[PDB]
């Protein structure tokens, strides 16, 4: 449901991120405000501090991976819920993730890419991201519905 | 919530300074432009962009949560009529608060950079999920 | 989904229910119990106290509708997205009515059917009904997916 | 939570009587079928009908909520080892203390039709909604 323009603006913003630690910044966030989360992270080592999380080599390549989703994600955006169908399987059927956690990921990636870019991210390409999040959670959570 | 998170609060809180109202009034915009269904609570309100209506409900909200913060053991009785006004009058939806809160986080995370570290951000979550919780307890 | 056996006993406890009283009950114990879904009803007259949302011809007459609608989801379980589409037009597009308060309401009919029914609602046919409402709320929630 | 509230909530529990184990037992019962992603909390746990893991741990469910009836207005202190151990031990996703509210709150109306009004309805919700926030208060 994004406007030619809200997709134009996604892109280019998107272009300037650092794949190789936005994931890893997003997945800790969520680990440290969100500590129940930390249950699905068992075999991820110490992540009793902040900073154990936000350290953390096996949280750092996990955050790699669920970038790389996000952008599969990004470069289909009139097909998520068929992009993220064996994701959604995955995390559904096995794993029995609440689907509200997908959401809680998807703004704590907000405020990353907020708390990068400055006044780059305005109020309009905040929008935008939100639509697209939203939508990335929506498939995501397919197999519950 | 703990005293470190008292502290880093009141540390964040202390650094958004003067431009308090200018950052809840950009923090109303962006729920306004991300959530329109929360649109419907102003309908005698000029929402567009630059307005003094926001501009003034802005800083109205920032000048709440500065008391909220220079309040935080006494955070229930500090903000006892404003949560009479959301919840008997108003009758605002208690998602909307986490909307809100979301917005106000995206606005701190933009314009503080440096202290927007995973604890402060941890602990702004929590004060502000804190003033949420409070202002919905009169239903 | 709902297997053959689910959906026996959920049609079968469906005939027992009246058509004229559980939906207004619903409706009002929605009112009662989540007050600021009374925000959407300010022209059902007074609301003050449970005994006035209890004693409203427009809350009786309003669940009525609410029930019929429900009895027509459940004669197409098989089509819920398709049967809600001009309800989740008017509850999303007119009425901007979060999709929380679906499941609310979907939750407090449950509710009402196990005080109607007692030790006849049984924890198999609660799951059933609970797929049904879970069914029903995604469905009205659709416009906003 | 209003006086009027807890006079509610203490008839309607006193009411419950010596059956609070089985309807424990019932509103577990109850969550697992209609809500099975909970059953992952309980992996050593036989689930079936009329297990007898399920009737203990029935049975401590509504030891821990008559002690929360008993003392309404201490409800911190009395669940504090309760939160402990539900916020840090088990880190229980905030969602299931809603589902199990609503499983309890359905055994109560299948079980007590007379005493299920609209008004204990309301003050059971809420009792049962304070009860999850004190569980879920350390994180
Ligand atoms: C919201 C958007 C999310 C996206 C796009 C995403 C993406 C991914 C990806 C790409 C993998 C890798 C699977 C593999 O390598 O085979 C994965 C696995 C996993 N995810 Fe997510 N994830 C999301 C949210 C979450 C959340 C919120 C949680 C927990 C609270 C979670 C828990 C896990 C776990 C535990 C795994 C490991 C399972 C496995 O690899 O077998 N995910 N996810
Ligand atoms: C941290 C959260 C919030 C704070 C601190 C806050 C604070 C305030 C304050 C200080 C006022 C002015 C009261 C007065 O002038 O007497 C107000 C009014 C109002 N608030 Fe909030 N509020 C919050 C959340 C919300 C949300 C989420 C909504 C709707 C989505 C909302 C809707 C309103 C409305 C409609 C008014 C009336 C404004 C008017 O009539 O001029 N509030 N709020
Ligand atoms: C969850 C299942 C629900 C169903 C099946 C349902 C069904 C209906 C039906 C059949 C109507 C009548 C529409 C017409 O006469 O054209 C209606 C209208 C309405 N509904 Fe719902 N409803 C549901 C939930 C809700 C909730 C939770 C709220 C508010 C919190 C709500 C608010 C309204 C309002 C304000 C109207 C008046 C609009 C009108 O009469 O045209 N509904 N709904
Ligand atoms: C009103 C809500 C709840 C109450 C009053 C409650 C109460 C209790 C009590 C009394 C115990 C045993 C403590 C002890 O043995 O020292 C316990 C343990 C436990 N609870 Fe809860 N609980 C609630 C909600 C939940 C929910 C929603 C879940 C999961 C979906 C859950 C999962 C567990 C687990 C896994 C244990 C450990 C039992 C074992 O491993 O043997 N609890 N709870």
């Amino acid at each position: 449901h994004l406007t030619p323009e809200e997709k134009s603006a996604v892109t280019a913003l998107w272009g300037k991120v650092n794949v190789d630690e936005v994931g890893g910044e997003a997945l800790g966030r969520l680990l440290v405000v969100y500590p129940w989360t930390q249950r699905f992270f068992e075999s991820f080592g110490d992540l009793s501090t902040p900073d154990a999380v936000m350290g953390n080599p096996k949280v750092k390549a996990h955050g790699k991976k669920v970038l790389g989703a996000f952008s599969d994600g990004l470069a289909h955006l009139d097909n998520l819920k068929g992009t993220f169908a064996t994701l959604s399987e995955l995390h559904c059927d096995k794993l029995h993730v609440d689907p509200e956690n997908f959401r809680l990921l998807g703004n704590v990636l907000v405020c990353v890419l907020a708390h990068h870019f400055g006044k780059e991210f305005t109020p309009p390409v905040q929008a935008a991201y939100q639509k697209v999040v939203a939508g990335v959670a929506n498939a995501l959570a397919h197999k519950y519905h | 919530l703990s005293p470190a998170d008292k502290t880093n609060v009141k540390a964040a809180w202390g650094k958004v300074g003067a431009h308090a109202g200018e950052y809840g009034a950009e923090a109303l915009e962006r729920m306004f432009l991300s959530f329109p269904t929360t649109k419907t609570y102003f309908p005698h309100f000029d929402l567009s962009h630059g307005s003094a209506q926001v501009k003034g409900h802005g800083k109205k909200v920032a000048d709440a949560l500065t008391n909220a913060v220079a309040h935080v053991d006494d955070m229930p009785n500090a903000l006892s009529a404003l949560s009479d006004l959301h919840a008997h009058k108003l009758r605002v939806d208690p998602v909307n608060f986490k909307l809100l809160s979301h917005c106000l986080l995206v606005t701190l995370a933009a314009h503080l950079p440096a202290e927007f570290t995973p604890a402060v951000h941890a602990s702004l979550d929590k004060f502000l999920a804190s003033v949420s919780t409070v202002l919905t307890s009169k239903y």
